[PDB]
């Protein structure tokens, strides 16, 4: 069949190579229920877009930091510079129009799920066609897709899908990464791959501090 | 502020609590097998029962005026006298 | 229906053809026909009453901002009628006592038996003020004297009424907490959040976050 | 995972995530308000 | 058909109708056919608007070579009022002229044949056309043969639209005009390129300054400036 | 078929009856019949009050420049209220407010049903002609011979004019509320430099 995840070892027998991304990987069997699996699927294009998103709002500005052109503050102080640079903008009130612009949103996507097509119906100013939703996590249309990349052929909606859920698994990782490189060195990513590219051989998990506790 | 209201939220929770409860154990009472959903719980059911269970006074007093609230007395099994 | 509160959602199937219904019961109050009934009448006096309070306030408010009147504000408009009142506090009391439980009455038993009101002998001789267009919470009469009921627009006026009496309810509701919060009045609020609506509103009044319930807000500060 | 999941819904299972939660709710109610006696403010 | 890449292979969705169709779509943007016919559109009017932008600044760099292109609404000449704040009026004039002719522009792309008509003289009236190519009082000679031109357009409007990112690339890492660039690249040609001035390696990277100011003030508006991406230059 | 906007949709119940239909609903607000024709009626009454306030502020605003007038006309419009007439405020709208009353009671009377009051209520021989429109009354309101030589033609000269007079006075109250200058001294403004002197920077210099 198609490649997995430990070759030699059968594809989870819930996972058939529909979807995206499709290895066979499922040992603890978690998406064993069709319903279930929609869901995760949908969890796991959420996740993967916001760690690629993410993931690009923390390395570009912090390759740019690197080459001096700008000082924008490492992705684990900018909350407090911005905080210390916006007296006029309190954090509750900053906080209270995320959560209800994320709620609308994220609720127009909830009952996507439950009902597929159901906001479809026009009542948000008239929204029709583009909220109708190609598949489960992929709505396209003329708003999300404006460009028309799924519209064309289905072979390039099918590359485009292993291409998205491929780098969103790596920037998942990737975020993982920074959290667990800023807990060990303190410093910023471009900032740890700099210091990599200068003495490789000296700038290792094994000498920041904290990986090995002991002396040695 | 030392009883009174204490009292008006205690019977409030109160009546939130056995009204969720009613309402699981007649909609499990409907089922194919009744029995089975008092010691496998519903989840789903007993969380969307649960949230509902919030406008329990209005029912209920619907209920009492409307006398869909009690069994009838020969409906209930008694023992002899 | 109007539409759906929840777009998506599946509407319960009793407030179909109600005006002013967009199929919002998450809590089934109103799954009882009599309930339902109940509640119609409900909703409809207390919008009437948040209709006819708002505009008593905001009126008088607004035309002091413009400076045409200058009239005591809504909270402290009790404290200077009282004052120059003829009739003192108690009597003043017992007579809505009296006036409310006579309307009142009348209200719910045409409520229970509609068109009763109505009847020969229900009043002594004006019972014709009171005939009863046979709806629930609308009554005619006196109440529709110069009989826009009988116009086309009859059912668009219904959900005229019933918006309008949401917006009143939660407008007095503002005013009432927007009170309790900040010590101002109403516009006042309004040109404070319009003047910086970033730092000026429900999020910086000091209570409506309690400071023991939310430990980042004296954290998460410049 | 049907099956885990039916697991999970058995009542002690259901019983202990509902009194962790209704403990945990009462825990840091008290410690976020300190010594509550009466209802005042 | 001639292909950018020849030997290469050119997308179903490319048949060879279009003028300038060389089969060149990697991405597949225009594989929906109603977005390939707007995005037709879209490459004409970026064409001629960029193919006018080149010859403008190519004259006016000619003409006034103290003022740099960059720069040029700072020293623009204010034949319309005597106050500083006439920009405004030159703005809102702008704005209405544009929103008419464009709403033209699309309401003729949507509704074909619908804006034919002059909404004043009723008997003038453009000849029927295709989308985008007007053609009747906007085209009074045509010099030769309709697909040959419209080859030529599209070909001087795409080497016109790269000219105009790299006449604005060259103002951000020189600060000076096309030409003056030009002749200082014919002055030293080992010396100036964007390979000389600029190196990344995996040890250090060398990233050349930008020369425009980061903001200008402009009777008290602080207008800035902001070099384009100029973090992820080389 | 002429329209705000050629190449566009136009909606399904406009289709050239009422008199300057050009399409022109975006927001869909006249969708009922009976809610159109109310809207109609609103129209031609904003309308035609539009026109005579359009010529009643123009009139005393030249007159006021010129100095054909008198001190009344001198005052600003917005400011005529406080001139001192024969009578104080309080009796001039009452007395407007019954007469008003009468006449626009009659009005809606004919509204509700067409032809209701078509009768001089104290002369039994005086009567309007039959066959009139709610907004189009006939006989002393027409003392001309006018409603011949293209009724059609005329009704559409009569709105086009009530759109330009709407928003000329909507022009005159939002000019008054933002410059506080009367109409004639905005033309004049405009008029001296109106590179500078218009919407934008005038607005920008009050910020
Ligand atoms: C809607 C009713 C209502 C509300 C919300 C208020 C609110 C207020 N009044 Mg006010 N009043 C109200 C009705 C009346 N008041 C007054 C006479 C005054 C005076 C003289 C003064 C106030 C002042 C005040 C303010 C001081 C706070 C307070 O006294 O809380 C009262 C809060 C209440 C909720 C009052 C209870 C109203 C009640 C619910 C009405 C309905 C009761 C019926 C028996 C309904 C029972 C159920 C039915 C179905 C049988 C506050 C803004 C004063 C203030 O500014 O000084 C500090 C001030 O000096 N009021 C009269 C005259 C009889 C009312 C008539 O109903
Ligand atoms: C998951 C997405 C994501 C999140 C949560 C953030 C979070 C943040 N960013 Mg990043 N970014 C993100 C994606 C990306 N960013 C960037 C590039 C940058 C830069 C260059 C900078 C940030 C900065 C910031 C901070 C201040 C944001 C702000 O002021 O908004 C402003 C929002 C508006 C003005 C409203 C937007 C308009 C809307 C249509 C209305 C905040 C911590 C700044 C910083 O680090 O600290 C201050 C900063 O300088 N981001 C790129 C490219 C992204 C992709
Ligand atoms: C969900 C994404 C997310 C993550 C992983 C973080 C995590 C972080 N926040 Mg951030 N935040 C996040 C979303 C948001 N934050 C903030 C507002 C802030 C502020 C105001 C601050 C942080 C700080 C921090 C950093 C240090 C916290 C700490 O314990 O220091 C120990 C850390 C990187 C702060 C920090 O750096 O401490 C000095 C800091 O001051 N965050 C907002 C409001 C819009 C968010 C929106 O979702
Ligand atoms: C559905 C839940 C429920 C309701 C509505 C009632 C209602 C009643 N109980 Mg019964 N009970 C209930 C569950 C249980 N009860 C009992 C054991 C008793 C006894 C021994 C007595 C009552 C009596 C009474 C009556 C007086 C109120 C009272 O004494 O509360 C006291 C209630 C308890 C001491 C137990 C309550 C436990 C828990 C708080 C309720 C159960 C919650 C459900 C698990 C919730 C599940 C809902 C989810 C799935 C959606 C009233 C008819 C008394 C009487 O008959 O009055 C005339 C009486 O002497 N109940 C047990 C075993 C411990 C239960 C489980
Ligand atoms: C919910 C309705 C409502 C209530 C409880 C109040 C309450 C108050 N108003 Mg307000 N108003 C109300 C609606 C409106 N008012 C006003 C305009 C004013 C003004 C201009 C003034 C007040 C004043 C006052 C205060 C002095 C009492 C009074 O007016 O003398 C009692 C008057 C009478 C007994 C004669 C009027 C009888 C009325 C015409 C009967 C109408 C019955 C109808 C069937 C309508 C019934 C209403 C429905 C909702 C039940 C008192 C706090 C005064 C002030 O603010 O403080 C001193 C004052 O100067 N009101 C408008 C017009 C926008 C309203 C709508
Ligand atoms: C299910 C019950 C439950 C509820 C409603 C909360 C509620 C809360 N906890 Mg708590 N906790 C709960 C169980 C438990 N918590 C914790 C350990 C913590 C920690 C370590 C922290 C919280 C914090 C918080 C707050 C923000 C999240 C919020 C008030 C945080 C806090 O106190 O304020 C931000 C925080 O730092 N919880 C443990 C492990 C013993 C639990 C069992
Ligand atoms: C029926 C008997 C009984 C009653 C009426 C109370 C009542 C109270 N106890 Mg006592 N307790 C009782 C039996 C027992 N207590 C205790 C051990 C304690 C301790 C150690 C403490 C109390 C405290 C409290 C207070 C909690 C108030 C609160 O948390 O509000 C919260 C209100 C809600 C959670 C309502 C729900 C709102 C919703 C989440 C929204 C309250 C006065 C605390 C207090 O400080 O003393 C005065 C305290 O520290 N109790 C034990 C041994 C396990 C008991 C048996
Ligand atoms: C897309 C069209 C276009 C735009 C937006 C501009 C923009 C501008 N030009 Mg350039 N040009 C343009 C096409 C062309 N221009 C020129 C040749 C010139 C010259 C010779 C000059 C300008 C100047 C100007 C400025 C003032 C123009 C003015 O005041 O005219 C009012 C009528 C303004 C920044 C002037 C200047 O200020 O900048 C150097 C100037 O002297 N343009 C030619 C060849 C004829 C074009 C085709
Ligand atoms: C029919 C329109 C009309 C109205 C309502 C008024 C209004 C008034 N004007 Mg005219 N005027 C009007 C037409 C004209 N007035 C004048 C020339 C004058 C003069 C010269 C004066 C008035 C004055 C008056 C007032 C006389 C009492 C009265 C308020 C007098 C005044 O302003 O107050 C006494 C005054 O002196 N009017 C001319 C030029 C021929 C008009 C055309
Ligand atoms: C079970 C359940 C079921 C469902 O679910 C629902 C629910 C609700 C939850 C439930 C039901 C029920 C029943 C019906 C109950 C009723 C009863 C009786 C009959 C009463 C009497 C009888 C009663 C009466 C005697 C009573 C009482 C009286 C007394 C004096 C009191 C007093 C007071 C109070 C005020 C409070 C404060 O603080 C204090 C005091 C001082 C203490």
């Amino acid at each position: 069949d198609r490649q997995v995840w430990f070759p030699g070892n059968a594809p989870a027998p819930h996972l058939d190579g529909s979807l995206p991304g499709d290895f066979g990987f499922d040992p603890l069997s978690l998406g064993s229920d069709p319903q279930l699996l929609k869901w995760f699927q949908q969890a796991e294009l959420v996740h993967g877009r916001t760690a690629m998103t993410a993931v690009a709002g923390i390395l570009f500005p912090a390759v740019a930091t690197k080459a001096g052109v700008v000082n924008i503050p490492q992705w684990y102080d900018a909350g407090s510079v911005w905080v210390q640079n916006n007296p006029n903008f309190p954090f509750a009130a900053l906080l209270f129009i995320q959560i209800i612009l994320t709620g609308w949103v994220e609720t127009k996507r909830w009952l996507d799920f439950k009902n597929p097509g159901s906001q479809a119906d026009g009542s948000f100013l008239g929204v029709t066609d583009d909220f109708k939703g190609v598949a489960n996590g992929y709505p396209g249309g003329k708003l999300f897709d404006p460009f028309g990349l799924s519209r064309g052929s289905e072979g390039q909606l099918q590359k485009y899908q292993e291409n998205e859920i491929k780098n969103g698994r790596l920037a998942m990782v990737a975020f993982l990464g920074f959290i667990a490189q800023h807990a060990a060195t303190g410093k910023g990513p471009i900032d740890n791959l700099a210091d990599h590219l200068a003495n490789p051989t000296a700038v290792t998990f094994a000498t920041n501090g904290v990986s090995l506790p002991f002396v040695h | 502020g030392e009883t009174l209201i204490p009292t008006v939220g205690f019977l409030y929770i109160a009546g939130w609590i056995g009204t969720a409860g009613r309402d699981y154990l007649i909609a499990s009472k409907g089922e194919a097998k009744p029995r089975e959903k008092e010691y496998i719980i519903d989840v789903p059911l007993a969380l969307k029962i649960s949230a509902q269970g919030a406008g329990w006074p209005f029912r209920v007093i619907r209920e009492l005026q409307k006398g869909t609230l009690l069994e009838k007395d020969s409906n209930i099994t008694v023992s002899p006298r | 229906k109007a539409g759906n509160w929840l777009p998506g959602s599946k509407t319960p199937a009793y407030l179909e053809d109600l005006p002013g219904s967009y199929g919002f019961d998450p809590l089934k109050l109103g799954e009882d026909p009599a309930s339902l009934k109940w509640y119609v009448q409900s909703e409809l006096v207390h919008s009437r009453f948040a209709m006819a309070a708002v505009a008593g306030i905001l009126i008088p408010e607004v035309l002091k901002a413009f400076g045409a009147v200058n009239l005591p504000v809504w909270y402290e408009a009790g404290k200077y009628a009282q004052e120059s009142s003829p009739i003192p506090f108690n009597t003043l009391i017992a007579l809505e006592i009296f006036a409310f439980n006579f309307v009142e009455i009348k209200r719910w038993q045409d409520f229970k038996k509609p068109g009763s009101q109505g009847e020969e002998g229900s009043f002594v001789g004006l019972e014709g003020f009171f005939k009863g267009t046979g709806e629930n919470g609308y009554p005619g009469g006196v109440f529709d004297p110069l009989g826009l009921s009988k116009g086309p627009g009859y059912e668009a006026m219904k959900l005229r009424e019933i918006k309008n009496g949401r917006l009143a309810m939660l407008a007095f509701i503002g005013f009432a907490s927007q009170y309790l919060a900040t010590g101002k009045g109403p516009i006042e609020n309004l040109l404070d959040h319009l003047s910086n609506p970033l730092a000026n509103n429900f999020t910086t009044n000091g209570t409506s976050l309690p400071a023991q319930a939310h430990p980042l807000l004296s954290v998460l500060k410049p | 995972m049907k099956n885990f999941t039916t697991y999970l819904s058995t009542a002690p299972v259901v019983a202990l995530i509902w009194f962790t939660f209704t403990a945990g709710l009462l825990i840091e109610i008290n410690r976020f308000f300190p010594d509550p006696l009466v209802f005042s403010f | 058909r001639a292909l950018w890449l020849p030997g290469g292979d050119a997308p179903a969705h490319l048949d060879g109708s279009l003028p300038g169709d060389f089969g060149f779509d990697p991405l597949g943007l225009g594989a929906d056919p109603e977005r390939l016919a707007w995005f037709a559109e879209s490459e004409r009017v970026h064409a001629r608007w960029a193919m006018l932008a080149v010859a403008g600044i190519a004259v006016q760099e000619v003409v006034r070579p103290d003022v740099f292109w960059y720069e040029a609404a700072l020293k623009s000449p204010m034949p319309f009022g005597n106050s500083p704040a006439a920009i405004l009026g030159l703005v809102a004039f702008e704005l209405f002229a544009m929103h008419f002719v464009e709403v033209r522009r699309a309401y003729d792309f949507k509704n074909p044949g619908s804006q034919d008509q002059d909404p004043i003289f009723s008997n003038n009236k453009l000849p029927k056309h295709e989308v985008g190519y007007p053609g009747g009082i906007f085209a009074p000679v045509i010099p030769g043969d309709l697909a040959e031109l419209k080859l030529k357009e599209i070909k001087n409007g795409r080497l016109a639209m790269l000219a105009f990112a790299g006449f604005v690339m060259q103002a951000q890492v020189t600060g000076k005009g096309p030409l003056a660039s030009l002749g200082d690249h014919l002055s030293n040609p080992i010396g100036t390129t964007i390979f000389s001035k600029a190196v990344v390696i995996p040890g250090q990277a060398i990233v050349p300054p930008c020369m425009i100011p980061s903001s200008v003030e402009y009777h008290g508006i602080t207008i800035p400036t902001p070099c384009f991406l100029s973090g992820l230059w080389p | 078929r002429a329209s705000w906007l050629p190449g566009s949709e136009i909606p399904s119940y406009l289709k050239g009856e009422l008199p300057g239909d050009f399409g022109f609903d975006p927001l869909r607000l006249g969708e009922d019949p009976a809610a159109l024709k109310w809207y109609q009626q609103a129209e031609l009454q904003n309308g035609r009050w539009a026109m005579l306030a359009a010529a009643g502020i123009l009139f005393v605003d030249l007159l006021g420049h010129l100095g054909a007038g008198g001190p009344a006309a001198a005052t600003p419009w917005f400011k005529a209220s406080d001139f001192t007439y024969f009578a104080p405020t309080s009796t001039l709208f009452i007395v407007e407010l019954l007469l008003f009353a009468w006449v626009e009671v009659r009005r809606y009377q004919d509204m509700v049903k067409p032809g209701s009051t078509n009768q001089d209520p104290i002369f039994s021989q005086y009567s309007l002609p039959s066959g009139n429109e709610p907004g189009y009354p006939g006989g002393i309101f027409d003392p001309l011979g006018y409603s011949k030589g293209n009724m059609a033609e005329l009704k559409l000269k009569e709105i086009k004019n009530a759109r330009l007079a709407m928003l000329a006075v909507l022009g005159f109250f939002v000019q008054a509320k933002t410059t506080g200058k009367t109409p004639l001294d905005s033309l004049s403004s405009h008029l001296a430099d109106p590179w500078s002197n218009n919407v934008f920077g005038i607005e920008h210099a009050r910020l």
